[PDB]
């Protein structure tokens, strides 16, 4: 509630009538001044603080507050006077020195006081961007003597902060103002400037400088001209990409038009036989042009300028043209890896993006690419594409797209194994960006395939261990690849659920996932802040002095990822982690990797079981006010699903005991679950036991054990076939195609021979003895190494 | 299996008593230990690294203190070892100071938001 | 100011610096570099060269 002027005045009058002395009235004046300021009564606030200052002349807070009142009135000189007096009384107020410098520069840059206050502020805040701006303003007023000092200041600030876009732009403008166009070009060509390619003002400035240089040198056949034309096409492509992401549709059309004209101008200089670096870049940039054209069409559909249905087939042709551009053939020229590896990384990024978008746009239609080629891969289809992108602004002859040959397009559907290779290439350019990783993870999730997160994380974080022995630690230095994998699995799942809940009213022709430039943020700002903190800490890219703050962010949310006390996770996230880790771990041929993934899978199942008990009791699960992963009530575990998840947890425990080499404990555990997945694991155990006994000269006892193992295997395989015959829906729960179960059953029948088909001993009548002792699945607490050497591990991974 | 704490310390102290300068040799023995500690710690764990340097200094200080206490006052060889013992103590406490102040400075720079 | 003292000590005679002090100076510079603190590169190179020469000897 804002106090009214009348309430404040009644309070002041009562507080003044109760005061015994004029001095005591004035001592309350600072409180009255603050109340009048909260009421926006600045004149009454000034009178009240001035009456306080006349009794308490040595109070810095009163002089500071009086300076703030004069600043709000626009009386800068009186404000500066009051702030100087506050700073004299208390010199610890470093912020006030900066504010005095700002106010003096705003009033009169030619004031000799300005240099003194800016230099005094510079000593208090070394490398402040605001102090750089005040020094720039001062030096810009001093003509030629100011120019040399401004150049030295810019070089010093670029040495402290090489990635500052504003300081880099100012250096270029300072070269241009002195007609030093060659140095502006040399500065734009510096390899350290690749980090600035994410900024639209920088890329637009680079484009401007290179166009002006190429215009100034028209007629000179220089090798430098081909290099600058190469970098101009790259910078134009970046401007298109950034405009597609950060600007409207109309600015994106104008950016693509300028890129079209740039490609057309270079086309005459690129004969198809020249293996020149410019020719390689031109064909690479042709692929990017079509990828961006397809993205612009989908952007026009997203802005409701055109219907999705009309732009899906034209956009799919553009992604097809982009996908089919051949990768630059790397000759490994021993000695300068920095230039040619970058075009190969761009080619991988284009092919990954375009290939996933072709699969998204097809909606699983088998002949979709063929229908598009027949309809649009001709001169009439080109003329339609040109009209959609540029309307009547460009003719077929004045356009790169209109003059390009699109008739030679292959009917090539993107292969998933090739796309997985292209995705690994694309990760190098995005440097572990969470939006890129989440987008790829969603593409694989829409294909019902697990994303190859392990390969991606090993490439981004090559020094991080796969697992930690200290899951109870929340120390940031204890992070493992499995903590990052479960983080990405939950981000992808939460992004998928968020896209579904937003899509329940969307056009059936709308792509399930949009292209990265036009795709909304797939994750929360907290997920961003955690990932960027982890990335910055592990890659040692963290700003000096920020590392303590980054560690605190990591430490807080690492407790959630490890499902420590009060983790606040939704059960559906723990189920998805356990399933994802089970599938990944089971697919690995490495014993140590299988054990780590199964161990972590079992950890999340053990954390989920007490939450399933709460769901069975119909108790609500605690939701955090700000959760790392949003709760989606459409995925809340139903009481009917609790048993199937308890059985899945038991299977995962038995699989871990199998991977640990406790084969007997695993058999007993699988026999207890009585499910098709448990019978399949039992059949595999007994088959492997039979293959271990199969040596070409068995004793009669080993021959009986071999036959018993095969009979047990036949028994469990038959139970799977009998259950499948009763309920064909079980094929979705089986780890393998039902055909593989039949092939294994028929191989086991061939090995048993025809002579035993008529004697089934009652397979289940004789193990009704051992009562209830809760099998404690104990992980070993760390007891000191006592080496007893007498059991060679019997389990070689054949 | 089972129990190191009294016999190894007696053997190492007895070996260093055979060196011509036990203070210089204590200093030399720590060169591989410092590099090893640097290589074992990632660039994110810089304060655990300094705690390990402090611990490495303290082990050698404890060894040199045991050597100096066992010797009759007045042999010129042990005045140099006593000077090196003091310098290694100064190194240990300097690492403790660096850990305390730079931990605060880095943490403070992260919290100014 | 610490780098200026290190430069002075190296100038007053590289052979007078005790081995533990050169070790300490080297690891302190590696610590500052790990934190991203700006040290005088010329002096840092000279400390490292002097310590490397000691390790060779």
């Amino acid at each position: 509630m804002r106090r009214s002027k009348a309430e404040i005045q009644r309070y002041v009058e009562n507080a003044q009538n109760s005061a015994s002395s004029p001095r005591e009235k004035s001592m309350k004046g600072f409180l009255f001044a603050r109340l009048y300021y909260e009421a926006k009564e600045y004149e009454l606030a000034k009178r009240s603080v001035s009456s306080y200052i006349s009794v308490q002349e040595r109070d810095p807070k009163a002089h500071r507050f009086l300076g703030q009142l004069f600043e709000i009135e626009g009386n800068v000189e009186k404000a500066v006077g009051c702030y100087k007096r506050s700073l004299e009384l208390n010199p610890t107020q470093k912020d006030l020195t900066l504010r005095i410098a700002e106010l003096i520069c705003t009033l009169n840059i030619k004031d000799g006081r300005a240099e003194y206050w800016v230099e005094r502020a510079s000593k208090l805040f070394p490398g402040s961007p605001e102090i750089y701006r005040l020094k720039e303003q001062l030096l810009s007023s001093q003509g030629e003597a100011g120019w040399n000092q401004l150049f030295d200041l810019i070089q010093a600030e670029l040495f402290a902060r090489p990635n500052d876009v504003y300081v880099n732009l100012k250096l270029v403008d300072l070269f241009l103002s002195n007609q030093r166009l060659e140095e502006a070009v040399l500065h734009c060509l510096k390899p350290e400037r690749r980090a600035l390619r994410t900024d639209i003002e920088w890329c637009s400035c680079v484009v401007r400088v290179f166009k002006e240089y190429l215009a100034s040198k028209q007629g000179q056949k220089n090798t430098n001209m081909r290099m600058i034309t190469k970098e101009l096409l790259l910078a134009q492509c970046d401007v298109v990409f950034l405009t597609l992401s950060k600007k409207d549709v109309q600015k994106s059309k104008e950016a693509l038009e300028r890129f079209d004209q740039a490609l057309l101008s270079v086309k005459q200089s690129v004969s198809g036989t020249d293996a020149s670096d410019l020719s390689v870049t031109f064909y690479e940039m042709r692929g990017h042009y079509y990828m961006h054209a397809g993205t612009l069409l989908l952007k026009m559909a997203q802005s409701c300028e055109v219907q999705w249905k009309a732009l899906i087939e034209p956009a799919a042709l553009c992604y097809l043209l982009a996908y089919q551009v051949p990768k630059p053939k790397s000759k490994p020229v021993k000695g300068d890896d920095n230039g040619q590896g970058f075009l190969e990384e761009l080619a991988f990024d284009r092919q990954s993006k375009s290939g996933h978008l072709l699969l998204t746009l097809s909606h699983g239609k088998q002949n979709f690419i063929s229908e598009i080629i027949e309809t649009f891969a001709n001169q009439c289809g080109q003329s339609i594409l040109l009209k959609f992108l540029f309307e009547d602004n460009l003719s077929m002859q004045d356009s790169f797209m209109g003059s390009d040959d699109i008739s030679y397009v292959e009917n090539r559907v993107p292969d998933l194994s090739e796309l997985s290779q292209h995705d690994n290439g694309s990760l190098r350019i995005h440097n572990g960006d969470l939006q890129h990783l989440t987008w790829l993870g969603l593409q694989w999730h829409f294909l019902s395939t697990l994303p190859p997160l392990r390969k991606w994380l090993k490439q981004i974080f090559p020094r991080v261990p796969q697992e930690t022995s200290r899951l109870e630690s929340n120390i940031p230095e204890s992070i493992c690849l499995l903590d990052l994998e479960v983080f990405l699995l939950a981000v992808v799942q939460t992004s998928y659920l968020q896209l579904q809940d937003n899509n329940t009213t969307a056009d059936p022709n709308r792509p399930r996932c949009l292209p990265l430039p036009i795709c909304k943020q797939l994750f929360t700002d907290r997920q961003r802040s955690w990932w960027d903190a982890v990335y910055s800490l592990i890659t040692k890219k963290a700003l000096p002095g920020t590392s303590a703050k980054l560690r605190s962010v990591i430490q807080h949310d690492l407790t959630t990822l490890r499902a420590q006390e009060k983790h606040g996770l939704q059960p559906a996230v723990l189920v998805n982690w356990a399933r994802g880790l089970h599938k990944t771990g089971y697919s690995l041929n490495s014993f140590y990797d299988q054990k780590e993934y199964m161990g972590r899978c079992v950890h999340y199942w053990k954390k989920l079981l007490p939450l399933l008990d709460l769901v069975k009791q119909k108790k609500s699960i605690p939701e955090p006010v700000d959760p790392l992963f949003k709760h989606f009530h459409n995925k809340d575990i139903k009481v009917s699903e609790v048993k199937d998840l308890e059985d899945e947890a038991c299977i995962a425990f038995a699989t871990l005991d199998l991977v640990d080499g406790k084969t007997e404990d695993a058999i007993i555990a699988f026999e207890s679950v009585k499910n098709v997945v448990a019978y399949w694991n039992l059949a595999l155990i007994y088959q492997r036991k039979a293959e271990e006994i199969e040596n070409d000269c068995l004793p009669a006892e080993e021959q009986e054990e071999f036959q018993e193992c095969l009979l047990k295997c036949k028994g469990f395989l038959k139970m799977i076939c009998d259950e499948y015959s009763a309920y064909p829906s079980i094929a979705t729960s089986l780890p393998v195609p039902v055909e593989t179960v039949f092939e294994m059953l028929d191989s086991v029948k061939q090995s048993l021979g025809e002579a035993m088909d008529d004697h089934s001993p009652a397979f289940m009548e004789n193990h009704s003895v051992l009562t209830t002792s809760a099998i404690k699945h104990s992980t070993p607490s760390p007891t000191k190494l006592t080496i007893s050497p007498s059991k060679s591990a019997r389990f070689s991974p054949k | 299996l089972d129990s190191p704490s009294f016999t190894e310390d007696i053997t190492l102290s007895a070996v260093m008593l055979q060196e011509e300068d036990p203070g210089e040799a204590a200093t030399m023995s720590m060169y591989p230990d410092f590099l090893k500690s640097f290589l074992e710690h990632p660039s994110s764990a810089v304060f655990e690294l300094i705690e390990q340097y402090e611990a490495t200094c303290n082990t050698q200080i404890t060894l040199l203190k045991k050597i100096v206490k066992r010797v009759t006052p007045g042999q010129q060889k042990f005045s140099k070892t006593a000077s090196i013992l003091w310098l290694l103590q100064q190194e240990m406490v300097t690492w403790r100071l660096i850990a305390a102040l730079y931990r605060d400075r880095i943490q403070s720079a992260l919290e100014e938001e | 100011g610490l780098m200026d003292e290190f430069s002075e000590w190296l100038s007053n005679g590289k052979n007078l610096l005790l081995g533990h002090l050169l070790r300490f100076m080297t690891h302190l510079l590696l610590f500052f570099r790990t934190l991203g603190l700006q040290a005088k590169e010329e002096v840092s190179v000279e400390v490292l060269k002097t310590y490397i020469q000691r390790l060779i000897n």
